[PDB]
């Protein structure tokens, strides 16, 4: 509970990176790390879906690097209470989506994945 | 301060260009304390 | 909110009480209310 | 126990139909060692820094348990870690902390 830590950052489309403030359509990008490594991933995007991943399953897609060499806990701003990461999570169907990569068993353990399971 | 080279390549090759966090709570009391502590 | 002990513990002792704004919180579930609409 | 850290902006009664400019603001924060607290942080704008300790202070702070302020129910209102001990510091709260131990 207290190796868990909650990272977001706001951004723009590349396509809009040199547009007038108006012409800016943000999303936010989100991170869970479960010590040193991203348990859970997830993306509010202004033009698409959401965008959720996991570790284990979505591997690939995800963040690589481990927290130390993000330097998120050097980016003032950056972190976020866990609160502010569930209540997007769950808006955005992420209950469903990591107990369903449980049960096909492409989820690594997490703190996250014993959080649901805890659950059920 | 900041995130690393790594990070900042990834984020713009993946997900898009990064925006600032606005906590004017935090800014105006740290402003308020560059005054006091002067 | 906060209880009406802590109101009036706050507004006697200390001030009155402003707001904080995220506007990150704001705007992505501004953003998520119509995704989900 | 869980470690939690409130903070309250605030004016003045004095500042209260100001112009958002002319309202001259000062920061309320509370730290709570699981239902009690430890800490209490007032940054105001216009007297030095007011810094309580439980044990040494509990007298001038607040004296309600965590459950019984609220404060996990209001909006904006809990703060991580450091957004409270960077303002700590600043404030001479390190040493504060240490001479309240021997004292």
């Amino acid at each position: 509970k207290r190796q868990q830590r909650f990272f977001r950052i706001p951004f723009i489309r590349p396509a809009d990176q040199y547009k007038d403030p108006q012409n800016k359509k943000k999303g936010w990008w989100y991170a869970h790390f479960d010590g040193p490594w991203i348990a859970r991933q997830m993306e509010l995007h202004p033009d698409k879906p959401p965008i959720l991943l996991v570790a284990g399953k979505d591997d690939m897609e995800m963040c690589e690097l481990n927290l130390e060499e993000t330097g998120l806990t050097r980016k003032r701003g950056a972190e976020i209470l866990p609160r502010q990461f569930e209540e997007i999570w769950e808006r955005c169907g992420g209950i469903q989506y990591l107990q369903s990569a449980i049960e096909s068993r492409q989820a690594r353990p997490t703190y996250a994945t014993a959080m649901l399971q805890n659950l059920l | 301060s900041g995130t690393s080279s790594a990070f900042s390549s990834y984020f713009n090759n993946k997900v898009g260009i990064p925006q600032e966090h606005v906590d004017h709570d935090d800014f105006d009391a740290n402003q308020l304390l560059n005054k006091i502590n002067e």
